[PDB]
């Protein structure tokens, strides 16, 4: 049975930023959840809407996967419902999710002694986003008055700030790769399904 | 139905070597996680160790690690636990436990348990 | 240091409903699944409620639970409160390559 490429989703050498999270779909294979819950490297395996007990029995047509890097104090912010700098900005999750959330700690792989500066995030936006949007534009923020029109002076700040990753801080400041799995079914024949 | 009987040693053994075996039957052994939980007399529950379904992974806590080893054998549908250098706080009853889905959801079937007493 | 705080002997009601709350200290308990185990001293325990809110087969529908993220605590509710419900329940939560356990609540009637 053709097996879905769950390896390259999790065992990826490079991970994108939270504000530029990737989206990869998978179809027409056989899903293997038995390699997911039989491991212990992850720190959060919570599934909203679909219980993990019947994960190997309940099976749908399309599966969506995301991947981005955050730290330890906003892992609860990824969950649907609560607010924060990773919730009202960058990523955003709907309230009717039928998927799962993956989280593990990778400190040595995602950081070195000199301090990582390759990760960015949206500090501030005009407003919140839809349950599923991507924000790539780096336009300057609009204060109550916006006379900068191209400069970075007063009342006009850069929305992107570098992300501090140093190996000797606390648990909540360490990098935390997060993978979000999305499950939904349409009016189409099932493509990926559990082994029999 | 499930049968989880064990043959642990309740004999007094101050700082020696004793092995516990928790037999399993009624289900496929090499498909689910295994774990060990311990309760002191008159106190609450506590966790000791857990082991992957293939024996590749094993975890303990700070106090129990370094003196407790655990390895399962899926061919004979049984598991073994061996400890050395016992101390005073090890007077408790040891229960062998099985996992419903892995390390996340937790225990689903509970064993009978043998009482282990260490003194001088 | 994910210690779980649970009161002792907080259920002293012969009738009405029962409420038991167990909270966490180091981090949010809503990130991982938290369950309760019904234990009969002098006998083997059994699972009364698993996952967040999932009742196992054979467990009566009187037992129910809830998750509140405001106080970072998990609740357990018993409806019938018969004589069989005498037990001590321990809240168990998942940690990174570790397992924690609650103090327990001795239910007297
Ligand atoms: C990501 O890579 C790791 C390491 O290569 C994989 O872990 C191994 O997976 C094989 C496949 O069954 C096992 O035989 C090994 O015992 C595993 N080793 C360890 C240390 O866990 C992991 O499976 C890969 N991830 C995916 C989704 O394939």
């Amino acid at each position: 049975t053709n097996l879905c490429p769950f390896g390259e989703v999790f065992n990826a050498t490079r991970f994108a930023s939270v504000y530029a999270w990737n989206r990869k779909r998978i179809s027409n294979c056989v899903a293997d959840y038995s390699v997911l819950y039989n491991s212990a490297s992850f720190s959060t395996f919570k599934c909203y809407g679909v219980s993990p007990t019947k994960l190997n029995d309940l099976c749908f047509t399309n599966v969506y996967a995301d991947s981005f890097v955050i730290r330890g104090d906003e892992v609860r912010q990824i969950a649907p419902g609560q607010t924060g700098k990773i919730a009202d900005y960058n990523y955003k999750l709907p309230d009717d999710f039928t998927g799962c959330v993956i989280a593990w700690n990778s400190n040595n792989l995602d950081s070195k002694v000199g301090g990582n500066y390759n990760y960015l995030y949206r500090l501030f936006r005009k407003s919140n986003l839809k349950p599923f949007e991507r924000d790539i534009s780096t336009e300057i923020y609009q204060a109550g008055s916006t006379p900068c029109n191209g400069v970075e002076g007063f009342n006009c700040y850069f929305p992107l700030q570098s992300y501090g990753f140093q190996p000797t801080n606390g648990v909540g400041y360490q990098p935390y790769r997060v993978v979000v799995l999305s499950f939904e079914l349409l009016h189409a024949p099932a493509t990926v399904c559990g082994p029999k | 139905e499930v049968q989880l009987v064990e043959s642990g040693g309740g004999l007094v053994q101050p700082g020696g070597s004793l092995r516990l075996s928790c037999a399993a039957s009624g289900f496929t052994f090499s498909s689910y996680w295994m774990s060990w939980v311990r309760q002191a007399p008159g106190k609450g529950l506590e966790w000791v160790a857990n082991i992957k379904q293939d024996g590749s992974e094993k975890y303990y806590v700070d106090s129990v690690k370094g003196r407790f080893t655990i390895s399962r054998d899926n061919a004979k549908n049984s598991l073994y636990l061996q400890m050395n250098s016992l101390r005073a706080e090890d007077t408790a009853v040891y229960y062998c436990a099985r996992g419903q889905l892995g390390p996340w959801v937790g225990v689903d079937y509970w064993g009978q348990g043998t009482l282990v007493t260490v003194s001088s | 240091n994910f210690m779980l705080t649970q009161p002792h002997s907080v259920s002293e009601s012969p009738g009405k409903t029962v409420t038991i709350s167990c909270t966490g200290s180091s981090g949010s308990i809503a990130s991982n699944y938290v369950q309760w185990y019904q234990q009969r001293p002098g006998s083997a325990p059994t699972t009364v409620i698993y996952e967040d809110n999932q009742r196992p087969s054979g467990v009566p529908d009187r037992f129910s639970g809830s998750i509140d993220s405001s106080s970072n605590s998990a609740s357990l509710t018993i409806s019938g409160l018969k004589t069989e419900d005498e037990a001590d329940y321990y809240c168990q939560s998942y940690d990174s390559s570790n397992w924690v356990f609650g103090g327990g609540t001795q239910l007297t009637v």
